[PDB]
């Protein structure tokens, strides 16, 4: 829908211009409503708004086929980069034990993380790990994490409902420190940001075991609350990153721009399912590229766009080798050229000061020279020729013995070839002019011969 | 004008009910403060609730749980909307009028959902019945109905496993649940509780769409009222669907469940 739609609005509104703010308008409000039935805050929203109107302002739209596609592209692009990077992990480095801090609402899962993230350090990072339960509310939680953490095969730490949180964590955290477990994961209840004694609760916690990892659990498929539910927490605590769960559903998952945005922290995980083993890291470009459902449409552009990229990469690749400088490629084409245009005879006549000079029957016998250069020439890879001064001994060999030839008459061409490099390295420098007339006849004395 | 216009648009926007929905109600209001011309804020907000009224007066119906023995209803919903804790506040509300009321523990799957509702069958002085993690739900919910029915039991609450609407198999599986409970009672189940979570956004419908289209939901529990969340999806919910509210849970206490009132909503959803 969102190609649809932002196609048919920058084809009706305006022709084939170069895109400006007044044609961005519908763009905008489509994109804006797409966004309101994805469960995005709206702040987030219009801030996201903002964002695509100073990328619409400069469109280099114009050159493509499809604009729609192009500015899919353009937000697609801004939507990963808002969700930040790829390879998030905890810091496991941390002086051990590492304390993981869990926050959110009721019925987040913040639990079923636990054993997640358990499972996942144990089993993966080969860390010994200990999850206590913070909750005295919820009942049979701590037998629930306690059944996780069995199911696991992660040591538990005993909790009862008649106990507090603090000194749970604080019992917690010193076993942890006794026996050198190398992480402490902390489940704790599931709170609102309207109750006042469970946030200073977890902010008393989160002073007292001072985690190095503060998790954020929310659900994926909630809505505009995303955003107060986000900045409380956030305010209330110094997020290190957060959880989003039961991501397998139908749900759009705009909480997660929400949270992203307001908070600022990064997602560290994405809850796949409700099994424990089931956890997968959090990837910006996949969780920015759906929100929708089509056919048929996105593949045959797909396709277009593949081989217009392969067609001006080869284009532009077969450009870039050719402009690097002179090289036996050239040579060989002004070689063959030569041999085909040879103008010895013509050539002793088209010179006059230097057949003065040097002999008139010095001139040697352009067919069988440059016979001999080109199929030596032939014996050498592609590799060799646009690349010259890979050229050794063994290679000389090879090309000697492919000819029939000598090495020293190989050694003879490099070094003609050298010549003709410099020489024209000297004509790419300076003028054909000043080139031309800085061309010397060397006389060794005013002796002739001499 | 046009600032009372973002400004109402961005109410019902944060309050997740939806653009189809606001599209209707602004629509409407709309043509009737142009029809009856009113020159204050007022008459605005009486239109509003009395246009929003109509759309939650179809769904105002109360449960009735008197007249079957037992008179069985089945818990069903997505994951952690707090099923479970609506069971052990019905528990107490269904034993306050003489009611006599028996749990039955559905989830085999998640962990400690048994000794949850055991819990909260104590806190009732009430007899649950559960076999243990990993048995077929749909034999444990059957023996408990022919329980029920030689215990003489009034009122019998069936949980069910927290499951996602995009999931096939666990809808089949509902399905299956429902047949088996077909056969001691022809009508059984009498209710069908979908829970919903407060803070759930427009995903809302298509969770109460594939339920309806699956077990056929005589009824929605909207829990969770007591955060920022109004919950605005059921307006929507009830547009489509057409389905009753039998109650809101105030919180986590086994106290806080109260009967659905529109008028109290509606104050509740502007404050
Ligand atoms: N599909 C899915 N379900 C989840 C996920 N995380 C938690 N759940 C469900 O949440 C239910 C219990 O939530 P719980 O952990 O007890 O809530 P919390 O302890 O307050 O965080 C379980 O029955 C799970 O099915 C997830 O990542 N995916
Ligand atoms: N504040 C508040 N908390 C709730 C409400 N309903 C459920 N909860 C909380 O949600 C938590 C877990 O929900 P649970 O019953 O396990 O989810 P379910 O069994 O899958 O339906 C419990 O610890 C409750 O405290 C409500 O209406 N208000
Ligand atoms: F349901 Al919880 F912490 F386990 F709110
Ligand atoms: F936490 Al449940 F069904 F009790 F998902
Ligand atoms: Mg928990
Ligand atoms: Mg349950």
């Amino acid at each position: 829908n969102l190609t649809d739609r932002l196609s048919r609005t920058l084809r009706n509104i305006s022709g084939r211009g170069r895109l400006t703010e007044d044609n961005v308008k519908d763009t905008l409000r489509e994109v804006r409503m797409a966004l309101l039935e994805a469960d995005v805050a709206l702040p987030v929203v219009r801030e996201f708004i903002n964002r695509v109107k100073e990328k619409a302002v400069g469109h280099e739209v114009n050159k493509s086929l499809t604009p729609g596609q192009e500015f899919v592209k353009i937000v697609r692009n801004e939507l990963v980069a808002a969700m930040g990077e790829e390879n998030q992990t905890l810091n496991l480095a941390a002086q051990p034990p590492a304390v993981v801090l869990m926050a959110g609402l009721q019925g987040a899962g913040k639990t079923t993380s636990v054993g997640k993230l358990g499972k996942f350090l144990r089993e993966k990072h080969k860390k010994k790990v200990l999850v206590v339960s913070a909750d005295v509310y919820r009942p049979a939680a701590i037998k629930q994490l306690e059944t996780l953490a069995e199911q696991v095969g992660v040591d538990f730490f005993p909790s009862d409902v008649g106990q507090k949180p603090v000194d749970i964590v604080n019992a917690a955290l010193k076993e942890a420190k006794l026996k050198f477990y190398d992480v402490l994961l902390v489940d704790t209840a599931g709170r609102l940001h309207v109750d006042e004694a469970m946030m200073d609760e977890i902010k008393q916690v989160h002073a007292s075991i001072n985690p190095v990892e503060t998790l954020f659990v929310v659900d994926a498929m909630t809505g505009q609350d995303a955003a107060n539910t986000a900045k409380a927490f956030n305010e209330a605590l110094p997020l290190t990153g957060v959880v989003l769960t039961k991501v397998d559903g139908d749900a759009r998952g705009g909480a997660a721009l929400s949270i992203r945005h307001i908070t600022g922290k990064p997602i560290k995980f994405l809850g796949v399912g409700e099994k424990t083993e089931a956890l997968e890291p959090f990837h910006p470009d996949r969780i920015a590229s759906r929100i929708l459902g089509m056919g048929d449409v996105l593949s045959l552009i797909e396709d277009i766009e593949s081989k217009v990229d392969r067609a001006q990469a080869e284009k532009l690749a077969s450009k870039l080798k050719k402009g690097d400088g002179f090289d036996l490629n050239d040579f060989l084409e002004q070689l063959r050229q030569m041999k085909n245009m040879g103008g010895x005879x013509x050539x002793x006549x088209x010179x006059x000061x230097x057949x003065x000079x040097x002999x008139x029957x010095x001139x040697x016998x352009d067919d069988k020279v440059l016979v001999r250069m080109e199929a030596i020439i032939n014996s050498m890879t592609m590799k060799e020729r646009a690349k010259p001064e890979i050229i050794k001994g063994s290679r000389k060999r090879r090309i000697a013995a492919g000819c029939g030839m000598q090495v020293q008459d190989v050694n003879r061409l490099l070094k003609q070839f050298d010549d003709m490099q410099r020489m024209m390295k000297k004509m790419k420098k300076g003028g054909x002019x000043x080139x031309x007339x800085x061309x010397x006849x060397x006389x060794x004395x005013x002796x002739x011969x001499x | 004008d046009d600032d009372l216009f973002e400004e109402l648009e961005e109410q019902l926007l944060i309050a997740d009910v939806g653009v189809e929905t606001t599209r209707k109600i602004i629509t409407n209001l709309t043509e009737g403060a142009s029809r009856k011309q009113l020159r204050d804020a007022e008459a605005l907000y009486g239109l509003l609730k009395e246009e929003m009224g109509e759309i939650l007066a179809k769904v105002d119906e109360p449960l009735n749980v008197e007249g079957k023995a037992p008179f069985v209803i089945l818990m069903v919903g997505v994951n952690g909307v707090g099923k479970t804790t609506t069971i052990g506040k019905l528990a107490r509300q269904f034993e306050q009028q003489g009611k006599s009321v028996m749990l039955a523990a559905g989830d085999t799957f998640r962990a400690a959902a048994v000794e949850q509702l055991q819990v909260w069958g104590q806190r009732n002085n009430i007899p649950v019945i559960a076999q243990h993690t990993g048995a077929d739900s749909a034999s444990v919910i059957f023996d408990a109905i022919q329980a029920a029915k030689a215990r003489n039991i009034d009122v019998l609450i069936a949980d069910t496993a927290g499951r996602l609407q995009n999931k096939s198999h666990l809808m089949e599986e509902l399905k299956k649940i429902v047949r088996v409970m077909k056969k001691l009672d022809v009508e059984a189940p009498h209710e069908v509780m979908l829970t919903i979570d407060a803070s759930t956004g427009q995903n809302a419908v298509s969770q109460a769409k594939l339920f309806h289209e699956a077990v056929g939901l005589t009824g929605i529990t909207l829990t969770k009222l007591d955060g920022t969340a109004k919950g605005g999806v059921i307006f929507s919910v009830a547009d489509q669907f057409g389905i009753p509210i039998r109650y809101i849970g105030v919180g986590e206490r086994i106290e806080d469940l109260r009967p659905f009132k529109a008028d109290d909503f509606i104050e509740a959803l502007f404050a």
